[PDB]
RNA sequence: GUAGCGAAAUUCCUUGUCGGGUAAGUUCCGACCUGCACGAAUGGAGUAACGAUUUCCCUACUGUCUCCACCAUGAACUCGGUGAAAUUGCAUUACGAGUAAAGAUGCUCGUUACGCGCAGCAGGACGGAAAGACCCCGGGACCUUUACUAUAGUUUGGUAUU
RNA sequence: CAAGGGUUCCAGGGUCAAGUUUGUCUGCCCUGGGUGAGUCGGGUCCUAAGGCGAGGCCGACAGGCGUAGUCGAUGGGUAACCAGUUGAUAUUCUGGUACCGGCUUGUCACCGCAAGCUGCGGAGGGACGCAGUGAGGUAGCUCAUCCCCGGUGAUGGUUGUCCGGGGCUAAGUGUGUGGACUGUCUGGUAGGUAAAUCCGCUGGGCGUGAAGGUUGAGGCAUGAUGGGGAGCCCAUGGUUGUGGGUGAGUGAGUGAUCCUGUACUGUCGAGAAAAGCUUCGUGAGCGAGGUGGCGGGUCCGCCCGUACCCUAAACCGACACUGGUGGAUAGGUAGAGUAUACCGAGGCGAUCGAGUGAAUCGUGGUGAAGGAACUCGGCAAAAUGCCCCCGUAACUUUGGGAUAAGGGGGACCUGAGCUGUCGUGCACCCGUGCGGUGUGGUGGCGGUGAGGGGCGCAGAGUCCAGGGGGAAACGACUGUUUACCAAAAACACAGGUCCGUGCGAAGUCGUAAGACGAUGUAUACGGACUGACUCCUGCCCGGUGCUGGAA
RNA sequence: GUCCGAACCCACUUCAGUUGAAAAUGGAGGGGAUGAGUUGUGGAUAGGGGUGAAAGGCCAAUCAAACACCGUGAUAGCUGG
RNA sequence: GUGGGACUGGUGAUUAGGACUAAGUCGUAACAAGGUAGCCGUACCGGAAGGUGCGGCUGGAUCA
């Protein structure tokens, strides 16, 4: 059937992309968490 | 006029619809049209602030000029007679002797031809716009300014009427629609006639899909909702609101208006009453 | 408690009573009013049309049935390949009448039974799956209100702005 | 193709793993290779929804909102086609032939408070719904005694039209047939943020009763002496390609979902924005007496994507999963059809098999006599089913009910006449040299056919394809709903009534500013209950609530 | 918001499946199918909140208050060890 | 034979009014100014006669 996930690049961009992430302060204070973690990967 | 349609379908049984007599073009004015995206009832926060809104039939809207004063003296030929989707009434486009084109609430009587003026010397005709001051005692006019220079407030929709009682010192006292009567400035302009198309009240939709296409979303009556989502909800089986009536948000019946404002301007409460 | 309606999606008594339909009708449709406990915008009574709604009947039609038979196929079954699952205190795991935590493969007294497989059927192992939802007791959650105590909001007056 | 995936694509090597079996095979592993654009799809251009937002306003802080702006396609704008080639790429490379923007150059013509250029805006334009019919075309398709290239048949016949195949070419340019658009010349001018000679609004003169002009469905010409297109060659090389051997390009029927076409007609519910573009000036600067125009020549033209899968074994579902996934193309015969049956272009034989008349389960098939006796219940199945014609009840809101019910005919052979269209041809208007028009043509093709006839159990012979009637309750109705046990009598609904609201509305979101309501103004808006329609809607203000009053 | 009927959307009945092909489907029928239709792309509304033709429905496969992390090794006169 | 209509008779639980009969019960509506003049059409109301509104009539009258 239809799933849950339906792939959008220009979506995911616009919604956890480093811009959108470093836009508001809660998104910059994940972002340094992540950091602090060590991901990789910051951001989609 | 209306035109009541035939029983061919359910939906279209005892329906109606103007007949659009009165239009005299079929089409808009190109240079007097702005885009008129639709909200579905969403303030600035992209919440639901008015229910029951969305959907329906895309519209453009016209220009109209509720303020009239700044082509005084100009006199206007009424160039057509058109369909305004945003209101109720129809709408006179107006060629001014100068180039200038603009859009009026289309008043009762008044045809492609006939010659509009606005000023305080202006003639006691039917599309006329003038002065409290200037205009007689007793007359019926539309398109009232609450303040002066401010703009048609009062008296807009289709068939709505204002009649002018007295001229008393610095106000002029008005019988509005409402049945209301009201102290204005005598400065506030006015324009002479009643709105036209008076009858559309008597129009029957007749279908759930006009409205749908009239922009009115489906109405869910509290009493057959939810506890949680109304305070009629709840019960077993068909109840009241099991209390007295409220609103959505739990206000109950009773006036509204804030008793303290521009009260000192109102003669008598409109007396709706029964 | 009016018009209207009433054994009704409401009638407990109840399959009320009478009438129609059936060879036979607790359902049905028309009546009666004795309305346990109808009733006029939480609308009353009707209503052409509409309905994958509920109910009754007639006709056509048939394997629905009397009453099943036969045919072909995907599994089943045999051979080669590949190869799980839930479950699992144990094992060389009968029946009868008993007995016992009151329903026994396992205890008593008897009876029967050579060892091991294959295809099957589901009576039992209080079979498997889900720390019963029903019930009660403890806790929680949400909901309600003329429960308590508060509060946003709305409102009163004072005072500052004055 | 898009989305998404990301090297799965190609070649070679490999068979541990993966593949529901095997495997020499693979979408697997290993190595190397493969994606070429001024025109295609995006960016460099434009805005929609919406986002962000200099100042700003609001808010203890954090923050909210928003102006000027600036982003943001799912839309607007925007110049190229055909053929060929590779193991893998192609409106990209190559061939042929075009187009667009720059730079530069040759030549011709022209300007000069007064060139131009660039900014800046004005106006025009871009620019818009839904539904329907018809007309003129073309694509496509069919047929052919016509033109080509073959064939003469394993078994009776098969050298005449008997059989098979083919009957082709784009963008661009020119032409201007249908069709469409369009009076002309001057004057004035409260408007268009600064202006306007570009607009708008108005005054006159003349004016066919259309005539020119402008435009451009298709057609024709050109592009094209090119490209494409079968079987014959010493030969090739023997699952091969080379050089010659390419032959034809006819006519009719039928006919679009495409073109004219945003046409035309109908219609209420009244159907984006902005830029490019044309023109107008000048609220800005630049700028020399140098620019700007029209034909001709050279060079410059950027970035990203381009492989491959893609109604799926590569995407979303943990799988190489009977599921889901937007768009384009979509031939023949029977058919109303994009249903269905069998076929075409093309692609597949499905990713464990071999057997064997067990019971049994699933999935289909048939059935004597009976025909709902089954069962909670006609559950399931059966019957009915199509087209044409005839005919059709209670009731009704006059629309319906209705495909009511209930009947007849249908295919095959032959076929008189009637028609659609074309036709060499007759005469003729000819504005002929018109790409024409009306008479008019033995005929071809197609459609339709009264009548007559044949055969069978059966002619809507298969697939496909309503059972119908009577009555009651509920809801008027079409719709909506518990994704994943309830589709209903529940919700909605049109209609109705009451209450609120005089506009900074009431109401609502928010601390606020603001916003929705609404660029609406009491024939409006918000809340409540009722729920088409018909006839109606009684009595009670003590209680509670609401409204008003204030001794 | 006509009728019959494909695509498309739906989900009424039945059978099968129910360690499924599938964490909701398949076969056979069935409703809508010019409309209150359906669908693509992008966007908006966020947890005592949203949205809801209203079923406490839905808000990333269990919603009478999502999910994640934190307070946190919450507490439990209860059950187990 | 089959099917759908048309017309019509009997019958029908139940129900409606009509006629007649106790010398039944309830009021007194009309006939006199019948004790509210009567009646006509219509409307609503009421156990029942009737009551009332609106318009009309004299087949009523007071007072001239
Ligand atoms: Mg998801
Ligand atoms: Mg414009
Ligand atoms: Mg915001
Ligand atoms: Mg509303
Ligand atoms: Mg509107
Ligand atoms: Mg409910
Ligand atoms: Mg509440
Ligand atoms: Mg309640
Ligand atoms: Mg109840
Ligand atoms: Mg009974
Ligand atoms: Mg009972
Ligand atoms: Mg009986
Ligand atoms: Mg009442
Ligand atoms: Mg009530
Ligand atoms: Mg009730
Ligand atoms: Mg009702
Ligand atoms: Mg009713
Ligand atoms: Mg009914
Ligand atoms: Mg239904
Ligand atoms: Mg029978
Ligand atoms: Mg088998
Ligand atoms: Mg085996
Ligand atoms: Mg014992
Ligand atoms: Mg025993
Ligand atoms: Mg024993
Ligand atoms: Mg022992
Ligand atoms: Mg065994
Ligand atoms: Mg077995
Ligand atoms: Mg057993
Ligand atoms: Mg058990
Ligand atoms: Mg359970
Ligand atoms: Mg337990
Ligand atoms: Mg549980
Ligand atoms: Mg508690
Ligand atoms: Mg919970
Ligand atoms: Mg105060
Ligand atoms: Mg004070
Ligand atoms: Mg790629
Ligand atoms: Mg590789
Ligand atoms: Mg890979
Ligand atoms: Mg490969
Ligand atoms: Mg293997
Ligand atoms: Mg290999
Ligand atoms: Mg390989
Ligand atoms: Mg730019
Ligand atoms: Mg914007
Ligand atoms: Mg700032
Ligand atoms: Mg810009
Ligand atoms: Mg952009
Ligand atoms: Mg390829
Ligand atoms: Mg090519
Ligand atoms: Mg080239
Ligand atoms: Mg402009
Ligand atoms: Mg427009
Ligand atoms: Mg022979
Ligand atoms: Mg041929
Ligand atoms: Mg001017
Ligand atoms: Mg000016
Ligand atoms: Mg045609
Ligand atoms: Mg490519
Ligand atoms: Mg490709
Ligand atoms: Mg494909
Ligand atoms: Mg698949
Ligand atoms: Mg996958
Ligand atoms: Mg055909
Ligand atoms: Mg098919
Ligand atoms: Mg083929
Ligand atoms: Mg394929
Ligand atoms: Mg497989
Ligand atoms: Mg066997
Ligand atoms: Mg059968
Ligand atoms: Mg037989
Ligand atoms: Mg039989
Ligand atoms: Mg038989
Ligand atoms: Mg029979
Ligand atoms: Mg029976
Ligand atoms: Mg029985
Ligand atoms: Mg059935
Ligand atoms: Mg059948
Ligand atoms: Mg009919
Ligand atoms: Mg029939
Ligand atoms: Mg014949
Ligand atoms: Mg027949
Ligand atoms: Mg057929
Ligand atoms: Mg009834
Ligand atoms: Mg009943
Ligand atoms: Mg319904
Ligand atoms: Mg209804
Ligand atoms: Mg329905
Ligand atoms: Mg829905
Ligand atoms: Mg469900
Ligand atoms: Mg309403
Ligand atoms: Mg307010
Ligand atoms: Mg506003
Ligand atoms: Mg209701
Ligand atoms: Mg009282
Ligand atoms: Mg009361
Ligand atoms: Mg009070
Ligand atoms: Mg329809
Ligand atoms: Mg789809
Ligand atoms: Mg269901
Ligand atoms: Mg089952
Ligand atoms: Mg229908
Ligand atoms: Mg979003
Ligand atoms: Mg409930
Ligand atoms: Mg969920
Ligand atoms: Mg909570
Ligand atoms: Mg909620
Ligand atoms: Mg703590
Ligand atoms: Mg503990
Ligand atoms: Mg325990
Ligand atoms: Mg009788
Ligand atoms: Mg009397
Ligand atoms: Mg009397
Ligand atoms: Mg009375």
């Amino acid at each position: 059937m239809k799933r849950t996930f339906q792939p959008s690049n220009r979506r995911r961009a616009r919604n956890h992309g480093f811009r959108s992430r470093m836009s508001t302060r809660a998104g910059r204070s994940i972002l340094a968490a992540r950091r602090r973690k060590g991901r990789v990967n910051l951001s989609a | 006029g209306i035109r009541k349609y035939k029983p061919t379908t359910p939906g279209r049984r005892g329906s109606s619809v103007s007949d659009f007599v009165e239009l005299t073009r079929s089409t808009p004015e190109k240079s007097l049209l702005v885009a008129k995206p639709k909200t579905g009832g969403r303030n600035n926060t992209g919440r639901i602030t008015t229910r029951h809104i969305g959907g329906g039939h895309k519209q453009a809207y016209r220009i109209i000029d509720f303020k009239r004063y700044d082509k005084d003296g100009v006199p206007a030929k009424v160039a057509h007679i058109e369909y305004d989707p945003n209101r109720t009434a129809r709408i006179a486009l107006l060629h001014y002797a100068d180039g200038e084109k603009r859009y009026i609430i289309a008043p009762d009587g008044v045809g492609q031809g006939t010659v509009v003026v606005s000023g305080p010397e202006a003639d006691i005709k039917p599309g006329n716009n003038l002065p409290l001051r200037n205009i007689p005692v007793g007359t019926t006019v539309h398109a009232v300014e609450l303040r002066p220079g401010g703009g048609a407030k009062m008296g807009r929709s289709a068939g709505a009427s204002v009649q002018l009682v007295a001229r008393e010192g610095k106000y002029a006292t008005v019988r509005l629609p409402s049945g209301e009567m009201r102290m204005v400035d005598i400065r506030c302009r006015a324009t002479i006639g009643e709105v036209g198309n008076a009858e559309q009240i008597n129009i029957n939709w007749g279908k759930a899909g006009r409205n749908r296409w009239k922009g009115i979303r489906p109405t869910v009556r509290g009493v057959v909702m939810n506890p949680i989502d109304h305070p009629h909800g709840g019960g077993e089986g068909r109840t009241s609101g099991g209390r007295h009536p409220v609103s959505p948000w739990g206000k109950p019946e009773g006036r509204t208006r804030n008793k303290k404002k521009a009260s000192s301007r109102l003669i008598v409460r409109r007396r709706k009453s029964g």
